[PDB]
Protein backbone atom coordinates (compact mmCIF):
# COMPACT_ATOMS: atom_id res chain seq x y z
CA UNK A 1 0.00 0.00 0.00
CA UNK A 2 1.50 3.40 -0.94
CA UNK A 3 1.95 5.93 1.86
CA UNK A 4 0.53 8.94 -0.06
CA UNK A 5 -2.71 9.35 -2.01
CA UNK A 6 -2.93 8.26 -5.61
CA UNK A 7 -5.09 9.35 -8.48
CA UNK A 8 -6.02 8.24 -11.96
CA UNK A 9 -8.22 9.55 -14.79
CA UNK A 10 -10.24 6.77 -16.52
CA UNK A 11 -13.27 6.49 -18.84
CA UNK A 12 -16.74 5.14 -17.84
CA UNK A 13 -18.22 2.45 -20.13
CA UNK A 14 -21.85 1.42 -20.80
CA UNK A 15 -23.06 -1.47 -18.57
CA UNK A 16 -23.78 -3.21 -21.88
CA UNK A 17 -20.13 -3.27 -23.16
CA UNK A 18 -19.25 -4.09 -19.58
CA UNK A 19 -21.30 -7.30 -19.81
CA UNK A 20 -18.77 -8.18 -22.44
CA UNK A 21 -16.36 -8.64 -19.49
CA UNK A 22 -18.33 -9.52 -16.39
CA UNK A 23 -21.15 -11.17 -18.22
CA UNK A 24 -24.09 -11.50 -15.85
CA UNK A 25 -22.22 -10.23 -12.77
CA UNK A 26 -23.00 -6.55 -13.56
CA UNK A 27 -26.28 -5.41 -11.92
CA UNK A 28 -28.14 -2.18 -12.68
CA UNK A 29 -26.77 -0.55 -9.47
CA UNK A 30 -23.24 -1.08 -10.79
CA UNK A 31 -21.18 1.24 -12.97
CA UNK A 32 -18.00 0.35 -14.94
CA UNK A 33 -14.74 2.16 -15.73
CA UNK A 34 -11.13 1.73 -16.64
CA UNK A 35 -9.58 -0.82 -19.01
CA UNK A 36 -7.56 2.32 -19.84
CA UNK A 37 -4.16 1.19 -18.57
CA UNK A 38 -5.10 2.13 -14.98
CA UNK A 39 -6.79 -0.03 -12.42
CA UNK A 40 -8.40 0.38 -9.05
CA UNK A 41 -7.12 -2.29 -6.62
CA UNK A 42 -7.23 -3.87 -3.14
CA UNK A 43 -7.42 -1.22 -0.53
CA UNK A 44 -9.12 1.28 -2.86
CA UNK A 45 -12.57 0.04 -1.97
CA UNK A 46 -15.23 2.30 -0.49
CA UNK A 47 -13.38 5.13 -2.13
CA UNK A 48 -14.31 7.72 -4.72
CA UNK A 49 -15.15 7.82 -8.33
CA UNK A 50 -15.80 11.40 -9.36
CA UNK A 51 -16.87 13.23 -12.51
CA UNK A 52 -16.87 16.97 -13.09
CA UNK A 53 -20.35 18.35 -13.61
CA UNK A 54 -20.97 22.05 -13.91
CA UNK A 55 -17.99 23.15 -11.84
CA UNK A 56 -18.02 20.46 -9.17
CA UNK A 57 -16.85 16.93 -8.47
CA UNK A 58 -19.94 14.75 -7.94
CA UNK A 59 -19.83 11.23 -6.51
CA UNK A 60 -20.48 8.93 -9.49
CA UNK A 61 -19.17 5.55 -8.28
CA UNK A 62 -17.80 3.74 -5.26
CA UNK A 63 -14.92 1.40 -5.90
CA UNK A 64 -16.45 -2.06 -5.33
CA UNK A 65 -14.76 -4.97 -7.18
CA UNK A 66 -13.17 -6.31 -10.30
CA UNK A 67 -10.14 -8.29 -11.32
CA UNK A 68 -8.28 -10.14 -8.55
CA UNK A 69 -5.03 -9.23 -10.25
CA UNK A 70 -6.01 -5.59 -10.77
CA UNK A 71 -5.58 -5.97 -14.50
CA UNK A 72 -5.42 -2.53 -16.13
CA UNK A 73 -7.05 -4.09 -19.24
CA UNK A 74 -10.31 -5.14 -17.53
CA UNK A 75 -12.75 -2.51 -16.21
CA UNK A 76 -13.25 -1.97 -12.44
CA UNK A 77 -16.86 -2.21 -11.20
CA UNK A 78 -18.13 0.61 -8.99
CA UNK A 79 -21.31 1.14 -7.02
CA UNK A 80 -23.65 3.36 -9.06
CA UNK A 81 -24.41 6.36 -6.78
CA UNK A 82 -27.36 7.42 -9.07
CA UNK A 83 -29.21 4.37 -7.94
CA UNK A 84 -28.46 4.78 -4.21
CA UNK A 85 -28.57 8.48 -3.70
CA UNK A 86 -32.36 8.08 -3.03
CA UNK A 87 -31.56 5.78 -0.07
CA UNK A 88 -28.65 7.97 1.13
CA UNK A 89 -30.77 11.05 0.74
CA UNK A 90 -33.29 9.22 2.87
CA UNK A 91 -31.01 7.90 5.61
CA UNK A 92 -29.97 11.53 6.11
CA UNK A 93 -33.55 12.53 6.95
CA UNK A 94 -34.22 10.10 9.80
CA UNK A 95 -30.92 10.73 11.68
CA UNK B 1 -19.77 20.60 -2.14
CA UNK B 2 -17.26 19.49 -4.74
CA UNK B 3 -14.75 22.24 -5.38
CA UNK B 4 -11.44 21.76 -3.54
CA UNK B 5 -9.68 24.62 -1.70
CA UNK B 6 -6.53 23.11 -3.18
CA UNK B 7 -7.16 22.45 -6.97
CA UNK B 8 -6.24 18.98 -8.29
CA UNK B 9 -3.62 18.57 -11.05
CA UNK B 10 -3.94 15.90 -13.77
CA UNK C 1 -4.51 2.09 -8.34
CA UNK C 2 -2.17 0.32 -10.84
CA UNK C 3 -0.62 3.19 -12.77
CA UNK C 4 -1.97 6.25 -10.97
CA UNK C 5 0.23 9.24 -10.09
CA UNK C 6 0.64 10.74 -6.64
CA UNK C 7 -2.08 13.41 -5.89
CA UNK C 8 -1.22 17.07 -4.98
CA UNK C 9 -1.82 17.17 -1.15
CA UNK C 10 -5.22 18.20 0.04
CA UNK C 11 -6.40 18.28 -3.57
CA UNK C 12 -9.04 15.58 -2.75
CA UNK C 13 -10.58 16.88 0.48
CA UNK C 14 -13.48 14.40 0.83
CA UNK C 15 -11.26 11.31 0.62
CA UNK C 16 -10.99 9.70 4.05
CA UNK C 17 -9.28 6.47 5.01
CA UNK C 18 -10.87 3.75 7.14
CA UNK C 19 -8.25 2.23 9.52
CA UNK C 20 -8.69 -0.45 12.29
CA UNK C 21 -7.50 0.03 15.96
CA UNK C 22 -4.21 -1.36 14.66
CA UNK C 23 -3.79 1.67 12.34
CA UNK C 24 -4.08 -0.38 9.15
CA UNK C 25 -5.88 1.24 6.17
CA UNK C 26 -8.26 -1.23 4.55
CA UNK C 27 -10.80 0.87 2.62
CA UNK C 28 -11.39 4.51 1.48
CA UNK C 29 -14.57 6.65 2.07
CA UNK C 30 -15.94 10.03 0.87
CA UNK C 31 -17.19 12.91 3.08
CA UNK C 32 -20.73 13.85 2.07
CA UNK C 33 -20.88 16.66 4.69
CA UNK C 34 -19.63 17.09 8.23
CA UNK C 35 -21.26 14.10 10.04
CA UNK C 36 -21.58 11.55 7.18
CA UNK C 37 -19.09 9.44 5.31
CA UNK C 38 -19.96 7.15 2.32
CA UNK C 39 -18.01 3.89 1.80
CA UNK C 40 -18.62 0.37 0.34
CA UNK C 41 -20.86 -2.14 2.10
CA UNK C 42 -18.37 -4.99 1.58
CA UNK C 43 -15.76 -2.95 3.44
CA UNK C 44 -17.47 -4.37 6.64
CA UNK C 45 -16.75 -1.29 8.81
CA UNK C 46 -17.67 -1.65 12.59
CA UNK C 47 -17.39 1.08 15.26
CA UNK C 48 -13.98 -0.08 16.56
CA UNK C 49 -12.85 1.54 13.30
CA UNK C 50 -11.95 5.17 12.55
CA UNK C 51 -12.34 7.71 9.79
CA UNK C 52 -9.07 9.58 9.03
CA UNK C 53 -9.34 12.78 7.06
CA UNK C 54 -7.04 15.39 5.80
CA UNK C 55 -4.38 12.70 5.21
CA UNK C 56 -1.99 12.75 2.27
CA UNK C 57 1.04 10.64 3.31
CA UNK C 58 -0.01 7.59 5.39
CA UNK C 59 3.59 7.53 6.63
CA UNK C 60 4.13 11.14 7.69
CA UNK C 61 3.81 12.12 11.34
CA UNK C 62 3.72 15.88 10.95
CA UNK C 63 0.26 16.06 9.46
CA UNK C 64 -2.68 17.92 10.97
CA UNK C 65 -5.10 15.01 10.30
CA UNK C 66 -8.46 14.23 11.95
CA UNK C 67 -9.08 10.85 13.58
CA UNK C 68 -12.90 10.49 13.57
CA UNK C 69 -14.91 7.89 15.55
CA UNK C 70 -17.90 5.98 14.05
CA UNK C 71 -21.24 6.28 15.83
CA UNK C 72 -23.42 4.01 13.74
CA UNK C 73 -23.05 1.98 10.52
CA UNK C 74 -25.84 1.94 7.91
CA UNK C 75 -25.50 -0.96 5.42
CA UNK C 76 -28.00 -0.24 2.61
CA UNK C 77 -30.61 -2.94 3.12
CA UNK C 78 -30.65 -3.85 -0.67
CA UNK C 79 -26.92 -4.73 -0.48
CA UNK C 80 -26.36 -8.30 -1.66
CA UNK C 81 -23.32 -10.03 -0.38
CA UNK C 82 -23.88 -12.84 -2.80
CA UNK C 83 -23.52 -10.38 -5.61
CA UNK C 84 -21.87 -7.36 -4.12
CA UNK C 85 -24.90 -5.60 -5.61
CA UNK C 86 -25.77 -2.20 -3.98
CA UNK C 87 -22.46 -1.85 -2.14
CA UNK C 88 -22.96 1.33 -0.25
CA UNK C 89 -22.73 1.77 3.54
CA UNK C 90 -23.23 5.06 5.15
CA UNK C 91 -21.21 6.05 8.18
CA UNK C 92 -22.55 8.32 10.85
CA UNK C 93 -19.84 10.13 12.81
CA UNK C 94 -19.79 10.51 16.59
CA UNK C 95 -17.40 13.43 16.13
CA UNK C 96 -18.06 16.19 13.51
CA UNK C 97 -15.39 16.66 10.82
CA UNK C 98 -13.87 20.17 10.98
CA UNK C 99 -14.11 21.40 7.32
CA UNK C 100 -11.13 23.41 6.11
CA UNK C 101 -8.77 23.95 3.22
CA UNK C 102 -8.18 20.24 3.27
CA UNK C 103 -11.45 18.66 4.55
CA UNK C 104 -14.64 19.03 2.52
CA UNK C 105 -17.65 17.40 0.88
CA UNK C 106 -18.05 15.89 -2.55
CA UNK C 107 -21.32 16.37 -4.35
CA UNK C 108 -23.98 13.74 -4.74
CA UNK C 109 -25.79 13.47 -8.12
CA UNK C 110 -29.60 13.58 -8.62
CA UNK C 111 -31.17 10.08 -9.09
CA UNK C 112 -31.82 11.80 -12.40
CA UNK C 113 -28.12 12.49 -13.18
CA UNK C 114 -26.76 11.30 -16.51
CA UNK C 115 -23.03 10.49 -16.84
CA UNK C 116 -22.31 9.07 -20.34
CA UNK C 117 -20.01 6.19 -21.45
CA UNK C 118 -16.71 7.64 -22.78
CA UNK C 119 -16.68 10.43 -20.18
CA UNK C 120 -13.32 10.73 -18.41
CA UNK C 121 -13.58 10.65 -14.62
CA UNK C 122 -11.20 10.19 -11.63
CA UNK C 123 -10.73 7.67 -8.82
CA UNK C 124 -8.28 8.23 -5.90
CA UNK C 125 -7.02 6.18 -2.92
CA UNK C 126 -4.41 4.30 -0.99
CA UNK C 127 -4.89 0.82 -2.61
CA UNK C 128 -2.20 -1.56 -3.99
CA UNK C 129 -0.17 0.22 -6.63
CA UNK C 130 1.29 -3.08 -7.95
CA UNK C 131 -0.41 -6.40 -7.17
CA UNK D 1 -22.41 -26.13 -1.17
CA UNK D 2 -22.21 -27.53 -4.75
CA UNK D 3 -23.12 -31.19 -4.33
CA UNK D 4 -24.06 -31.40 -0.66
CA UNK D 5 -27.14 -33.30 0.55
CA UNK D 6 -29.90 -31.88 2.72
CA UNK D 7 -29.08 -32.19 6.50
CA UNK D 8 -31.36 -34.09 8.99
CA UNK D 9 -33.16 -31.21 10.87
CA UNK D 10 -31.59 -29.98 14.05
CA UNK D 11 -28.62 -32.27 13.40
CA UNK D 12 -26.29 -29.19 13.31
CA UNK D 13 -27.39 -27.22 16.37
CA UNK D 14 -24.64 -24.54 16.40
CA UNK D 15 -25.27 -23.43 12.81
CA UNK D 16 -26.98 -20.03 12.80
CA UNK D 17 -27.86 -17.83 9.87
CA UNK D 18 -27.07 -14.13 9.64
CA UNK D 19 -29.97 -12.25 7.94
CA UNK D 20 -30.43 -8.45 7.33
CA UNK D 21 -33.61 -6.46 8.40
CA UNK D 22 -34.93 -7.52 4.99
CA UNK D 23 -34.82 -11.22 6.04
CA UNK D 24 -32.12 -12.13 3.51
CA UNK D 25 -29.53 -14.76 4.57
CA UNK D 26 -26.04 -13.65 3.56
CA UNK D 27 -23.63 -15.59 5.81
CA UNK D 28 -23.63 -18.51 8.32
CA UNK D 29 -22.20 -18.47 11.93
CA UNK D 30 -21.48 -21.03 14.70
CA UNK D 31 -22.69 -20.88 18.34
CA UNK D 32 -19.71 -21.12 20.68
CA UNK D 33 -21.96 -20.95 23.79
CA UNK D 34 -25.08 -19.05 24.74
CA UNK D 35 -24.00 -15.39 24.22
CA UNK D 36 -21.34 -15.75 21.48
CA UNK D 37 -21.50 -16.52 17.80
CA UNK D 38 -18.42 -16.98 15.52
CA UNK D 39 -18.61 -15.90 11.83
CA UNK D 40 -16.24 -14.56 9.10
CA UNK D 41 -14.81 -11.04 9.27
CA UNK D 42 -15.53 -10.39 5.58
CA UNK D 43 -19.21 -11.12 6.25
CA UNK D 44 -19.34 -7.41 7.44
CA UNK D 45 -22.07 -7.99 10.07
CA UNK D 46 -23.45 -4.77 11.79
CA UNK D 47 -26.04 -4.64 14.61
CA UNK D 48 -29.02 -4.01 12.31
CA UNK D 49 -28.48 -7.71 11.57
CA UNK D 50 -29.81 -10.79 13.36
CA UNK D 51 -28.68 -14.26 14.36
CA UNK D 52 -31.28 -16.95 13.51
CA UNK D 53 -30.90 -20.29 15.22
CA UNK D 54 -32.69 -23.53 15.28
CA UNK D 55 -33.56 -23.07 11.58
CA UNK D 56 -33.68 -25.94 9.10
CA UNK D 57 -35.94 -24.77 6.23
CA UNK D 58 -35.43 -21.06 5.44
CA UNK D 59 -38.85 -21.21 3.78
CA UNK D 60 -40.97 -22.88 6.47
CA UNK D 61 -43.14 -20.76 8.76
CA UNK D 62 -43.97 -23.37 11.37
CA UNK D 63 -40.55 -23.51 12.94
CA UNK D 64 -39.76 -22.70 16.55
CA UNK D 65 -36.66 -20.64 15.61
CA UNK D 66 -34.84 -17.95 17.63
CA UNK D 67 -34.30 -14.48 16.18
CA UNK D 68 -31.29 -13.10 18.13
CA UNK D 69 -30.13 -9.45 18.19
CA UNK D 70 -26.42 -8.43 17.97
CA UNK D 71 -25.01 -6.33 20.80
CA UNK D 72 -21.47 -5.75 19.64
CA UNK D 73 -19.28 -6.91 16.72
CA UNK D 74 -15.64 -7.93 17.32
CA UNK D 75 -13.58 -8.00 14.08
CA UNK D 76 -10.27 -9.73 14.97
CA UNK D 77 -7.78 -6.87 14.74
CA UNK D 78 -5.27 -9.02 12.65
CA UNK D 79 -7.95 -9.45 9.93
CA UNK D 80 -6.61 -8.23 6.58
CA UNK D 81 -9.13 -7.15 4.07
CA UNK D 82 -6.46 -6.97 1.44
CA UNK D 83 -5.84 -10.63 1.93
CA UNK D 84 -8.87 -11.95 3.72
CA UNK D 85 -6.24 -13.21 6.16
CA UNK D 86 -7.55 -13.90 9.74
CA UNK D 87 -11.23 -13.79 8.78
CA UNK D 88 -12.90 -14.27 12.08
CA UNK D 89 -15.41 -11.89 13.72
CA UNK D 90 -16.95 -12.65 16.99
CA UNK D 91 -20.54 -11.70 17.69
CA UNK D 92 -21.75 -10.80 21.12
CA UNK D 93 -25.48 -11.34 21.61
CA UNK D 94 -27.83 -8.87 23.30
CA UNK D 95 -30.25 -11.75 23.84
CA UNK D 96 -29.07 -15.16 25.20
CA UNK D 97 -29.67 -18.19 22.96
CA UNK D 98 -31.98 -20.74 24.66
CA UNK D 99 -30.04 -24.06 24.29
CA UNK D 100 -32.20 -27.09 23.54
CA UNK D 101 -32.47 -30.22 21.45
CA UNK D 102 -31.83 -28.04 18.46
CA UNK D 103 -29.62 -25.14 19.71
CA UNK D 104 -26.14 -25.87 21.05
CA UNK D 105 -22.42 -25.13 21.00
CA UNK D 106 -19.67 -26.53 18.82
CA UNK D 107 -16.30 -27.14 20.38
CA UNK D 108 -13.26 -24.96 19.88
CA UNK D 109 -9.86 -26.68 19.44
CA UNK D 110 -6.72 -25.96 21.54
CA UNK D 111 -4.20 -23.64 19.74
CA UNK D 112 -2.31 -26.89 20.10
CA UNK D 113 -4.87 -29.01 18.14
CA UNK D 114 -3.60 -31.07 15.22
CA UNK D 115 -5.99 -31.92 12.36
CA UNK D 116 -4.08 -33.77 9.57
CA UNK D 117 -4.31 -33.46 5.75
CA UNK D 118 -6.48 -36.32 4.37
CA UNK D 119 -8.85 -36.20 7.35
CA UNK D 120 -12.51 -36.13 6.30
CA UNK D 121 -14.48 -33.28 7.84
CA UNK D 122 -17.88 -31.55 7.28
CA UNK D 123 -19.10 -28.10 6.27
CA UNK D 124 -22.82 -27.09 6.37
CA UNK D 125 -24.88 -24.04 5.30
CA UNK D 126 -27.41 -22.26 3.18
CA UNK D 127 -25.06 -21.11 0.33
CA UNK D 128 -25.58 -21.42 -3.47
CA UNK D 129 -26.12 -25.04 -4.37
CA UNK D 130 -25.47 -24.37 -8.10
CA UNK D 131 -23.64 -21.21 -9.20
CA UNK E 1 -30.03 -20.19 -2.09
CA UNK E 2 -31.65 -23.44 -0.87
CA UNK E 3 -34.37 -23.15 1.76
CA UNK E 4 -33.09 -25.99 4.01
CA UNK E 5 -29.63 -26.67 5.44
CA UNK E 6 -27.05 -28.51 3.40
CA UNK E 7 -24.08 -30.61 4.34
CA UNK E 8 -21.02 -32.13 2.75
CA UNK E 9 -18.11 -34.32 3.88
CA UNK E 10 -14.74 -33.22 2.39
CA UNK E 11 -11.02 -33.80 3.05
CA UNK E 12 -8.57 -31.19 4.48
CA UNK E 13 -5.31 -30.70 2.52
CA UNK E 14 -1.86 -29.45 3.63
CA UNK E 15 -1.36 -25.67 3.11
CA UNK E 16 1.62 -26.74 1.00
CA UNK E 17 -0.38 -28.73 -1.65
CA UNK E 18 -2.88 -25.90 -1.37
CA UNK E 19 -0.21 -23.44 -2.58
CA UNK E 20 -0.34 -25.55 -5.69
CA UNK E 21 -3.74 -23.86 -6.29
CA UNK E 22 -3.78 -20.49 -4.59
CA UNK E 23 -0.09 -19.92 -4.84
CA UNK E 24 0.86 -17.13 -2.47
CA UNK E 25 -2.72 -16.26 -1.46
CA UNK E 26 -2.78 -18.90 1.34
CA UNK E 27 -1.60 -17.45 4.69
CA UNK E 28 -0.72 -19.46 7.79
CA UNK E 29 -4.10 -18.59 9.41
CA UNK E 30 -5.85 -20.26 6.47
CA UNK E 31 -6.85 -23.91 6.11
CA UNK E 32 -7.85 -25.73 2.87
CA UNK E 33 -10.40 -28.40 1.98
CA UNK E 34 -12.48 -29.88 -0.76
CA UNK E 35 -11.51 -30.46 -4.41
CA UNK E 36 -13.50 -33.63 -3.63
CA UNK E 37 -16.47 -33.03 -5.94
CA UNK E 38 -18.13 -30.76 -3.34
CA UNK E 39 -17.67 -27.05 -2.93
CA UNK E 40 -18.53 -24.40 -0.41
CA UNK E 41 -20.11 -21.37 -2.14
CA UNK E 42 -21.57 -17.85 -1.88
CA UNK E 43 -23.74 -17.57 1.13
CA UNK E 44 -21.85 -20.29 3.02
CA UNK E 45 -19.38 -17.84 4.47
CA UNK E 46 -18.91 -17.39 8.20
CA UNK E 47 -20.21 -20.90 8.54
CA UNK E 48 -18.79 -24.10 9.95
CA UNK E 49 -16.09 -26.51 9.12
CA UNK E 50 -16.08 -29.29 11.68
CA UNK E 51 -13.99 -32.38 12.41
CA UNK E 52 -14.78 -35.14 14.88
CA UNK E 53 -12.26 -35.33 17.69
CA UNK E 54 -12.74 -37.67 20.59
CA UNK E 55 -16.52 -37.77 20.45
CA UNK E 56 -17.23 -34.16 19.55
CA UNK E 57 -17.46 -31.80 16.61
CA UNK E 58 -14.77 -29.12 17.03
CA UNK E 59 -14.63 -25.92 14.98
CA UNK E 60 -11.71 -26.43 12.57
CA UNK E 61 -12.38 -23.84 9.84
CA UNK E 62 -14.63 -20.94 8.90
CA UNK E 63 -15.73 -20.81 5.31
CA UNK E 64 -13.87 -17.77 3.92
CA UNK E 65 -13.20 -17.79 0.15
CA UNK E 66 -12.18 -19.67 -2.94
CA UNK E 67 -13.29 -20.08 -6.51
CA UNK E 68 -15.75 -17.49 -7.86
CA UNK E 69 -17.50 -20.27 -9.74
CA UNK E 70 -17.56 -22.62 -6.75
CA UNK E 71 -15.59 -25.20 -8.70
CA UNK E 72 -15.81 -28.56 -6.94
CA UNK E 73 -12.31 -29.34 -8.32
CA UNK E 74 -10.51 -26.47 -6.52
CA UNK E 75 -10.22 -26.43 -2.71
CA UNK E 76 -12.19 -23.90 -0.59
CA UNK E 77 -10.11 -21.78 1.81
CA UNK E 78 -11.27 -21.56 5.42
CA UNK E 79 -10.17 -19.52 8.39
CA UNK E 80 -7.89 -21.68 10.57
CA UNK E 81 -9.54 -21.68 14.03
CA UNK E 82 -6.29 -23.11 15.63
CA UNK E 83 -4.63 -19.82 14.94
CA UNK E 84 -7.48 -17.63 16.23
CA UNK E 85 -8.81 -19.54 19.15
CA UNK E 86 -6.21 -17.67 21.32
CA UNK E 87 -7.84 -14.34 20.33
CA UNK E 88 -11.40 -15.73 20.68
CA UNK E 89 -10.50 -17.30 23.98
CA UNK E 90 -9.27 -13.86 24.94
CA UNK E 91 -12.18 -11.75 23.72
CA UNK E 92 -14.36 -13.97 25.92
CA UNK E 93 -12.43 -12.92 29.04
CA UNK E 94 -12.85 -9.14 28.76
CA UNK E 95 -16.62 -9.19 28.02
CA UNK F 1 -20.03 -28.66 23.37
CA UNK F 2 -20.09 -30.60 20.11
CA UNK F 3 -22.45 -33.53 20.40
CA UNK F 4 -25.88 -32.91 18.84
CA UNK F 5 -29.13 -33.90 20.58
CA UNK F 6 -30.21 -34.97 17.10
CA UNK F 7 -27.33 -37.09 15.54
CA UNK F 8 -26.22 -36.15 12.00
CA UNK F 9 -26.48 -38.67 9.14
CA UNK F 10 -23.85 -38.86 6.35
C1 LIG G 1 -7.41 -7.74 -7.69
C2 LIG G 1 -8.22 -6.88 -8.18
N1 LIG G 1 -9.31 -5.89 -8.49
C3 LIG G 1 -9.38 -4.74 -9.94
C4 LIG G 1 -10.22 -3.18 -10.00
C5 LIG G 1 -9.90 -5.35 -7.56
C6 LIG G 1 -9.79 -5.89 -6.32
C7 LIG G 1 -10.41 -5.33 -5.27
C8 LIG G 1 -11.18 -4.15 -5.43
C9 LIG G 1 -12.04 -3.42 -4.13
C10 LIG G 1 -11.96 -3.97 -2.56
C11 LIG G 1 -11.41 -4.98 -1.72
C12 LIG G 1 -12.94 -3.03 -1.77
O1 LIG G 1 -13.23 -3.04 -0.57
C13 LIG G 1 -11.34 -3.59 -6.67
O2 LIG G 1 -11.90 -2.74 -6.96
C14 LIG G 1 -10.71 -4.21 -7.74
C1 LIG H 1 -17.63 -18.64 -6.31
C2 LIG H 1 -16.99 -19.29 -5.40
N1 LIG H 1 -16.29 -19.80 -4.18
C3 LIG H 1 -15.74 -21.55 -3.87
C4 LIG H 1 -15.54 -22.31 -2.28
C5 LIG H 1 -16.54 -19.29 -3.09
C6 LIG H 1 -17.18 -18.10 -3.07
C7 LIG H 1 -17.49 -17.51 -1.91
C8 LIG H 1 -17.17 -18.12 -0.67
C9 LIG H 1 -17.49 -17.39 0.85
C10 LIG H 1 -18.29 -15.94 1.01
C11 LIG H 1 -18.89 -14.86 0.29
C12 LIG H 1 -18.29 -15.66 2.55
O1 LIG H 1 -18.76 -14.71 3.17
C13 LIG H 1 -16.49 -19.32 -0.65
O2 LIG H 1 -16.16 -19.89 0.17
C14 LIG H 1 -16.16 -19.89 -1.88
Amino acid sequence: TPDRLQQASLPLLSNTNCKKYWGTKIKDAMICAGASGVSSCMGDSGGPLVCKKNGAWTLVGIVSWGSSTCSTSTPGVYARVTALVNWVQQTLAAN
Amino acid sequence: CGVPAIQPVL
Amino acid sequence: IVNGEEAVPGSWPWQVSLQDKTGFHFCGGSLINENWVVTAAHCGVTTSDVVVAGEFDQGSSSEKIQKLKIAKVFKNSKYNSLTINNDITLLKLSTAASFSQTVSAVCLPSASDDFAAGTTCVTTGWGLTRY
